[PDB]
RNA sequence: CUUUAAAUCCUUUAACGAGGAUCCAUUGGAGGGCAAGUCUGGUGCCAGCAGCCGCGGUAAUUCCAGCUCCAAUAGCGUAUAUUAAAGUUGCUGCAGUUAAAAAGCUCGUAGUUGGAUCU
């Protein structure tokens, strides 16, 4: 008897057909548009939408005035609106079935850093995040797959202890200043 | 056929067999559409109107298109009683 | 046709569990004779002593000599012919050697050309054959 | 020429390769 | 240059018929592929499915001929499936493209749950059947994609079905019987009488009746 | 420094720490199934490859290597158990003329199933 917890869970699912042309092409396009590391980063986001769609497929079978459909149908819509994947006016339960992978991949912090003009490519943004140059309101974030919420989106900046922000110059500028 | 907003979302509305209410399909090449002429009731000459009956191909392959035309035209008063 | 009534549950399940024994996969894995004939005894791998190197002749629509090894297992003393995969891998094998033997892929059936050989060699003298073949390790002296 | 390769070699050892090259030629890519 | 030989091609060429749905409404047989090229045309894409060599034994040896299975389709629209045998693969493919344009049907699309938007799936469960192979199309919700084997997936995506469930039966290794079976199921989507098609059919004039004064000048 | 019983680890901060940034990514493959080379040399039914069909007998798209390319990636092969695929155990949901298969015939207990009809 130990005082631990063994609850864990996988975040992705491998496809059933391992070498299927027109799946490889589409996933490589999704990597290239967003600058992902491998195919598991794509399958991770396929897995969250497949769970969201399974959760909405069962609420759509219950009675329209059932308390579970009204209660968990409104929590599921609130989260999608909050992280910016749905629209405010589209808060019926049937528009969840019209969501796509790219709607979730837009809300990564890496694409938000690229799209807010902090970086100049989708690969400059990941390498900016990973070496501690971006913060969200006070907090330096290291994680490229940080799903930005709609209210915490305009608070993205350059992390005051970084050369691009408050600006003690880096290890390389300091050495070149010492040299000559 | 119709969505919730009320648009008609359908390529076309197919015809139905006038004898047996079956949908006459796109590649139903044995099916018929036949006009039967209407006459003026004092000269017995062709008025200009007609009466359209469509009959699907299975009814005609059954041999029942003759009786079906006959009882459709009998209901319109084109063929008299007896 | 089959019975369908509302009180037919005993007839339905006693017929299915009696017709289940006519399936080859059920009869193999639920009778116990096939497990007592398996020299591994249900294990994935085993270990034996190399008795002699043996050349087995390929089956008719092609022609070669496959380089097998007759090996007597440690845990039950059963004898086994086992195939040594790549070329010049029979050179790595002495006699009276510790050897590690796996299955050959078809779960107890003989893989294509080699007649009646269900097993293959994985390690020799506690060194893997792949490490000897690609030159990563050598046989100890 | 994938057409001529296919029509000559469809029975031989290289039948699957010339079939794949013909399908590559036909269905874009 | 198209010199049409039928009564319908003369009407199609002279701008008297405005859509393919008029010819489908009156179920007229289409004997020239230039009608299809006139109507769909710039949005009609083809895929060769299998080149199949067949052999007849003869007194002198054996003649080898080649069978091409060509599926054509207007995405959101219509789908056809042609098969042609020939002694040469290029002529077999061109003849199968003509014969695939010739056998083009409309496919009715429906809704899985509530009818909000455009139709995206089959209107109901339709089974197609061709030589031991049974293919069944089951309606699926918005966005599942096609859950099928790779052979009906081609024909179904060409037909414009966004998302569907499928179940096959039989010997589906024969790609001919497995392609024509789903084509039989797609062609059944307009023949199924559902309660929205329950209204009485007001009849209109056939194109050979309305344009009987234009057709006599030619 | 903080952490801790005391420590370690992580987190926080000095100083040092990158150009072939040699501060070097691997495991399996490249005829089909199944993404990706009938390029090149060696071998010559041998050695071997190959789950299966097959490759190899002096032009090897399949062996042994070089080069190039493909897939997954700090992971990736192999063996065995097991689940799906299997509507090939079938309640949903299979089959029994000729492919495996219906009892020689009738009787007959249990079992299973049992016609309308009452506000």
């Amino acid at each position: 008897p130990v005082a631990r917890s063994w609850v864990c869970r996988k975040t992705y699912v491998t496809p059933r057909r391992p070498f299927e042309k027109s799946r490889l092409d589409q996933e490589l396009k999704l990597i290239g548009e967003y600058g992902l590391r491998n195919k598991r980063e794509v399958w991770r986001v396929k897995f969250t939408l497949a769970k969201i769609r399974k959760a909405a497929r069962e609420l759509l079978t219950l009675d329209e005035k059932d308390p579970r459909r009204l209660f968990e149908g409104n929590a599921l819509l609130r989260r999608l609106v909050r992280i910016g994947v749905l629209d405010e006016g589209k808060m019926k339960l049937d528009y969840i079935l019209g969501l796509k992978i790219e709607d979730f991949l837009e809300r990564r912090l890496q694409t938000q850093v690229f799209k807010l003009g902090l970086a100049k490519s989708i690969h400059h943004a990941r390498v900016l995040i990973r070496q501690r140059h971006i913060r969200v309101r006070k907090q330096v974030v290291n994680i490229p797959s940080f799903i930005v919420r709609l209210d915490s989106q305009k608070h993205i900046d350059f992390s005051l202890r970084s050369p691009y922000g408050g600006g003690r110059p880096g290890r390389v500028k300091r050495k070149n200043a010492k040299k000559g | 056929m119709q969505n919730d907003a009320g648009e008609f979302v359908d390529l076309y509305v197919p015809r139905k067999c006038s004898a047996s209410n079956r949908i006459i399909g796109a590649k139903d090449h044995a099916s018929i559409q036949m006009n039967v002429a209407e006459v003026d009731k004092v000269t017995g000459r062709f008025n200009g109107q007609f009466k359209t009956y469509a009959i699907c191909g299975a009814i005609r392959r059954m041999g029942e298109s003759d009786d079906s035309i006959l009882r459709l035209a009998k209901a319109d008063g084109i063929v008299s009683k007896n | 046709g089959k019975c369908r009534g509302l009180r037919t549950a005993r007839k339905l399940r006693s017929h299915r569990r009696d017709q289940k024994w006519h399936d080859k996969q059920y009869k193999k894995a639920h009778l116990g004779t096939a497990l007592k004939a398996n020299p591994f005894g249900g294990a994935s791998h085993a270990k034996g002593i190399v008795l002699e190197k043996v050349g087995v002749e390929a089956k008719q629509p092609n022609s070669a000599i496959r380089k097998c090894v007759r090996v007597q297992l440690i845990k039950n003393g059963k004898k086994i012919t086992a195939f040594v995969p790549n070329d010049g891998c029979l050179n790595f094998i002495e006699e009276n050697d510790e050897v590690l033997v796996a299955g050959f892929g078809r779960k107890g059936h003989a893989v294509g050309d080699i007649p009646g050989v269900r097993f293959k060699v994985v390690k020799v003298a506690n060194v893997s054959l792949l490490a000897l073949y690609k030159g990563k390790k050598e046989r100890p002296r | 020429d994938p057409y001529e390769d296919f029509q000559e070699n469809w029975n031989t050892k290289h039948s699957s390769g010339v079939t794949r090259e013909l399908m590559r030629e036909l269905n874009g890519g | 240059e198209w010199m049409p030989v039928t009564k319908l091609g003369r009407l199609v060429k002279d701008m008297k018929i405005k859509s393919l749905e008029e010819i489908y409404l009156f179920s007229l047989p289409i004997k020239e592929s230039e009608i299809i090229d006139f109507f769909l045309g710039a949005s009609l894409k083809d895929e060769v499915l299998k080149i199949m060599p067949v052999q007849k034994q003869t007194r002198a040896g054996q003649r080898t001929r080649f069978k091409a299975f060509v599926a054509i389709g207007d995405y959101n629209g219509h789908v056809g499936l042609g098969v042609k045998c020939s002694k040469e693969v290029a002529t077999a493919i061109r003849g199968a493209i003509i014969l695939a344009k010739l056998s083009i049907v409309p496919v009715r699309r429906g809704y899985w749950g509530n009818k909000i938007g455009k139709p995206h799936t089959v209107p109901c469960k339709v089974t197609g059947r061709c030589g031991s192979v049974l293919v069944r199309l089951i309606p699926a919700p918005r966005g599942t994609g096609i859950v099928s084997a790779p052979v009906p997936k081609k024909l179904l995506m060409m037909a414009g079905i966004d998302d569907c469930y499928t179940s096959a039966r039989g010997c589906t290794a024969t790609l001919g019987n497995f392609a024509k079976a789903t084509f039989d199921a797609i062609s059944k989507t307009y023949s199924y009488l559902t309660p929205d098609l329950w209204k009485e059919t007001v009849f209109t004039k056939s194109p050979y009746q309305e344009f009987t004064d234009h057709l006599v000048k030619t």
